[PDB]
């Protein structure tokens, strides 16, 4: 059926045709090569140097899971063309992350005020909430101070 | 009948430009037109000929004013013989708008 | 090649589908399992794909540089949603009827025929002319005096969420 | 003389796609705006020159549809006038499609 397969790939999980007609392929780089940034977030925010940095470390990982739960809830099993158009408009979000961290980077008040020009940057699209929620943790400990 | 009512329904949505412009002519006070297609090059269709006059006279009347849904319209007439009778009841609509533009 | 077909029409071509860079997507070659005098409907059903994808290739690269053009991007992607919708329609079809044939996919898919080539000489002046700044704001009205009710009613939309962003500078300011 | 022998069936779908405003068909191939039947076209029956009769009446027609479908394409690839009377005889053409679509089925 496959949907078992490509679903399983936004979790990290190896599977038959994702190590570590013919056309499906094409298909399948643009779902898979989703997941190859998703790994490379864990891979990048798994520590719980700088204070500032890990909340904002803290933070990222109250949204993966959200991205964790939004996948697994909704198909059982549908077809395969639903898969790509259903995770395009929240797919490549998941891409823009990347140009945000690495996959140097900042620390202290050069990080928490490098997020707040990535605000401005892009106000007005849908990346408003994420950066904002980002920046609404990224800063708790630094009000502390 | 089914050949009028194909003619018919090829004439509205045919018609629909100068009934806009028309239109947006008496409300808005100026003539936007493009390529000068309108007839009025600021040679005559009969279509509009037995009411012209009073669409003139009031265009050119609202023009001197501010210095100082037309096609949703017939197409609701439709709803409550053909096309001459017919047709004489769609100047009520730019007839009493012209007499408030004047008045 | 049924399948085969609605892949291409999403943005994957294949052997059978050929892509090019300048062209865009056309049948390759004469094929046995087609009829002679069949293959002219493809290529201009392939034709309608051929503008979905220059879409998403200046949607991706989001090229130029402000705001409102970015906004205008994503106001292009809620338009192009029904295109999504329907294509997805079909496939509860086949799976049911197997037996179907091409000649309904051209009944049913009209209507985007005629809003995309409209709608992408708009992305052209872009590219062509460089309309950087607010200056956005009036092609879209130039073009949204067309005649056409659907071309109408699609860039409105556009422009009810393009002006989205001068209204929040515009508050933010005043 | 040597001819093609098509089937029966074969021919009704022909004509279908002639009143859908496709080209380029194996029957009725047009030379210069013109449709007009082959030459090598006979079935089991109707002696080659019946079909050649039947087959004329109705490129007849296509020549009706194939020109329109000629002029909607010049216009598709700011008149506001011609442009707004294309989509009446664009409107048209879909459900007129649909009832020879149908057919097909």
């Amino acid at each position: 059926e496959l949907v078992k397969d490509v679903l399983n790939v936004l979790i990290g999980v190896v599977s038959a045709t994702f190590s570590l007609p013919e056309s499906i392929s094409s298909l399948l780089s643009e779902v898979a090569e989703y997941g190859t940034c998703y790994t490379r977030l864990s891979h990048f925010s798994l520590q719980p140097k700088g204070l500032v940095f890990q909340a904002f470390t803290s933070g990222l990982r109250r949204y993966l899971q959200y991205y964790r739960a939004c996948v697994l809830s909704t198909p059982p099993t549908l077809s395969l063309l639903t898969i790509g158009f259903l995770f395009k408009k929240l797919g490549r979000q998941l891409r823009y992350l990347a140009e945000l961290c690495g996959v140097a980077f900042p620390t202290g008040v050069k990080l928490l005020s490098y997020l707040y020009q990535e605000a401005l940057h892009n106000c007005s699209n849908e990346h408003y909430p994420v950066l904002l929620s980002l920046l609404k943790t990224s800063c708790e400990p630094y009000t502390r101070f | 009948e089914q050949t009028v009512s194909l003619l018919f329904s090829l004439w509205v949505e045919t018609v629909r430009p100068y009934l806009q412009t028309v239109d947006e002519w008496i409300v808005h006070g100026h003539l936007w037109d493009g390529a000068r297609e309108f007839i009025i090059q600021r040679t005559m269709v009969s279509f509009l000929k037995p009411v012209l006059k009073q669409i003139i006279m009031a265009g050119k009347s609202m023009q001197l004013l501010k210095n100082l849904e037309l096609d949703d319209v017939h197409d609701p007439l439709l709803a409550i013989t053909f096309e001459l009778t017919l047709r004489s009841c769609l100047y009520p609509h730019i007839d009493k708008q012209y007499l408030d533009c004047c008045g | 090649m049924i399948h085969e077909l609605l892949l291409a029409l999403s943005g994957y071509p294949g052997s059978i589908f050929t892509w090019n860079k300048r062209s865009g997507l056309q049948v390759s070659q004469d094929f046995p399992f087609l009829h002679p005098s069949e293959t002219s409907v493809l290529n201009r059903l392939c034709r309608l794909g051929t503008d979905y994808i220059r879409f998403t290739e200046f949607i991706e690269q989001y090229t130029l540089h402000g705001i409102y053009l970015r906004a205008f991007c994503t106001g292009l992607d809620s338009v192009l949603q029904p295109y999504r919708q329907a294509l997805l329609d079909l496939e509860q079809e086949f799976l049911g009827d197997p037996h179907l044939s091409i000649s309904h996919v051209n009944y049913f898919l009209d209507q985007f025929q005629l809003l995309f080539p409209s709608v992408m000489v708009v992305v052209e002046q872009i590219k062509s002319q460089k309309i950087h700044g607010c200056q956005i704001l009036e092609t879209v009205y130039k073009h949204s005096c067309g005649g056409l009710p659907p071309v109408r009613s699609a860039l409105e939309k556009i422009l009810a969420v393009c002006h989205g962003v001068m209204y929040k500078q515009l508050s933010a300011w005043m | 003389d040597d001819r093609v022998l098509v089937t029966e069936t074969q021919v009704i779908r022909e004509t279908l796609w002639l009143l859908s405003g496709v080209k380029k068909l194996f029957i009725f191939q047009l030379i210069d705006g013109k449709v007009t039947v082959r030459n090598n076209i006979i079935v089991t029956h109707l002696t080659h020159s019946c079909l050649r009769s039947v087959l004329e009446q109705i490129a007849a027609y296509g020549q009706v549809v194939f020109r329109l479908q000629e002029f909607i394409d010049e216009v598709m690839g700011p008149f506001r006038t011609y442009q707004a009377f294309m989509w009446a005889l664009y409107k048209y053409f879909i459900s007129f499609k649909e009832e020879l679509a149908e057919i097909e089925k």
